[PDB]
């Protein structure tokens, strides 16, 4: 990708790149991550509350314990129980 | 503190962190071991070319 | 404070002449956006555009001085403001480099080996770069050139670039006085506004009050320069501080300006490089095939007419002055230092360009050992 994709010249459509950002975030692709940040892309224009929230609710990527932590929370908070499949986590 | 502290005390803390990370990338690129793969690997490749 | 009660700024009150778009003005600016006295009736005003860039995006951060400027001001107060606000020392050494403003791709090895020259160069001596600020051509190099030095390396090279003021893009973007404003490094295609440089140090983005245009930077950086190797270096011998000037492909503007380098008093050596192309290609050409300085025969002399009419795509006449010009600066042929990759030509960047201030300077040789050693460079 550094060598043909963002050659000299390459034109890019407005708000692709942000997309190309999301991906690589939720498919956990560091060096992606960091070729993006050093072709323009800057996390102060691009990191929104929604865009948060749908990193928080990916389902790519490696595992995580997060499912559980939020059951957890939920069931203290309020004691319902087990989460349902289709729930978004604010 | 105050705002402009803030700031100082901010870019104190980036220059402490260039600092470590390029230093760490100077500590790694002058030890033995890495020098001696990059030998290594130059060298197959100049005895092929 | 004293950057606004001191530096002073111009804007566009004309009558808006639509010349061929109606929204265009003489300015560009649109019609209804507006709010020299030829034909733009501009007025003076202290500015509101001052402080410091943080670049956002483009890898690493950076922090950027910045500050815009009248282009009729007096480079005295510009000078002072250097060294008292922003608290830079006087340089060593004061570089200036001058290129194309279109963008151009060079060779991987020339532009690697001219990428560490330089940085070696401002960062041994303690020099100060001097380019054309936006992110165009041989200042992309540039900026290339200081990613690198900033990826491993631990100094912080002192690269002021002078840009047109209504050239870059987003200009609400960077009003502020003594603020710190965000600045994207994401540059629009269709736009033809370019974006600054996101690895300089200090900008001197001058306002003649037109945007879009070119050529309200050249006679304040001009200026800038003279009145800066006015000043005498820190030897107190009787020198003052040496100027070199860098030229990489360049276009037919940048023969005049080594020509206006060269017939100056006191000379400026003139460093070029070979490989890019297009100016610095037949001024290399006409280098090493010149015989006696300004005495050319007649076959060279035809074939770079033909070089000229074939790369810049110019007439017959406009080639004829282009070679006249080309004979003018040959007249003086020993201040024109010429790099060629590879060869004999030093194989480096440095090399030539301290030689070549050494025998610009073409002072006695304790001038040049006061030189070596404020320069700090015993191989030299």
């Amino acid at each position: 990708a550094r060598s043909q994709i963002f050659i000299y010249g390459q034109q890019w459509p407005v708000g692709s790149l942000e997309q190309a950002m999301l991906d690589a975030l939720v498919l956990d692709r560091v060096d992606f991550v960091k070729l993006l940040i050093e072709n323009g892309v800057s996390m102060h224009r691009f990191l929104t509350i929604s865009r948060l929230e749908e990193l928080y609710n990916t389902r790519h990527g490696p595992s995580n314990t997060l499912y559980h932590l939020v059951r957890d929370v939920k069931k203290r908070e309020y004691p319902k129980g087990n989460l349902p499949p289709d729930y978004r986590i604010s | 503190i105050t705002d402009d502290e803030l700031k100082k005390v901010h870019d104190f803390e980036e220059q402490c962190i260039e600092e470590y990370f390029r230093e760490k990338d100077d500590r790694f690129n002058s030890s033995n071991d890495e020098r001696i793969r990059v030998t290594s690997e130059r060298v197959e490749n100049m005895s092929m070319r | 404070s004293w950057i606004e009660r001191a530096f002073y700024k111009r804007e566009c009150v004309h009558i808006i002449p639509s010349t061929k778009d109606p929204h265009r003005c003489c300015c560009g600016r649109l019609i209804g956006q507006h709010v020299w006295s030829i034909s733009k009736h501009t007025q003076l005003s202290p500015t509101d555009a001052f402080g410091t860039i943080e670049f956002q995006g483009g890898g690493h951060s950076n922090k950027a001085m910045y500050v815009r400027v009248s282009f009729d001001t007096k480079p005295d107060l510009l000078l002072h403001l250097m060294t008292k606000e922003w608290q830079l020392e006087l340089p060593k050494l004061l570089i200036s480099v001058h290129g194309g403003l279109q963008n151009f791709e060079l060779q991987p090895k020339l532009k690697q080996v001219f990428g560490k020259g330089l940085i070696k160069a401002a960062m041994t001596t303690g020099a100060w770069i001097f380019t054309g600020g936006v992110n165009t051509g041989v200042i992309r190099h540039v900026g290339d050139a200081l990613k690198d030095h900033a990826s491993k390396s631990r100094g912080k090279i002192c690269t002021i670039g002078i840009a047109p003021w209504g050239i870059v893009e987003n200009q609400e973007d960077l009003i502020g006085r003594d603020v710190v404003r965000p600045y994207q490094t994401m540059s629009n295609p269709m736009s033809k506004l370019t974006v600054l440089n996101s690895m300089h140090s200090h900008f001197i983005l001058a306002d003649n009050g037109t945007t879009g245009k070119y050529g309200a930077e050249v006679k304040l950086r001009r200026q800038l320069e003279k009145h800066i190797s006015l000043q005498k270096i820190n030897t107190r011998i009787g020198q003052g501080v040496p100027v070199v000037a860098l030229i990489v492909e360049g276009g037919p503007n940048v023969i005049s300006i080594v020509l206006e380098y060269l017939r100056d008093t006191p000379p400026v050596p003139v460093v070029v490089c070979d490989g890019s192309g297009r100016a610095s290609d037949i001024l290399a050409f006409g280098h090493k095939y010149s015989e006696e300085g300004g005495l050319i025969n007649e076959s060279l002399r035809d074939q770079l007419l033909v070089t000229i009419q074939k790369t810049f795509t110019y007439t017959r006449t406009q080639a004829q002055h282009l070679f006249i010009i080309l004979m003018e600066c040959m007249k003086k042929k020993e201040l024109i230092t010429v790099f060629r990759m590879g060869s004999e030509g030093h194989q480096d960047i440095d090399l030539a360009i301290l030689t070549a201030l050494l025998k610009g300077a073409n002072a006695s040789a304790p001038d040049q050992l006061s030189l070596a050693l404020a320069w700090n460079r015993v191989d030299i």
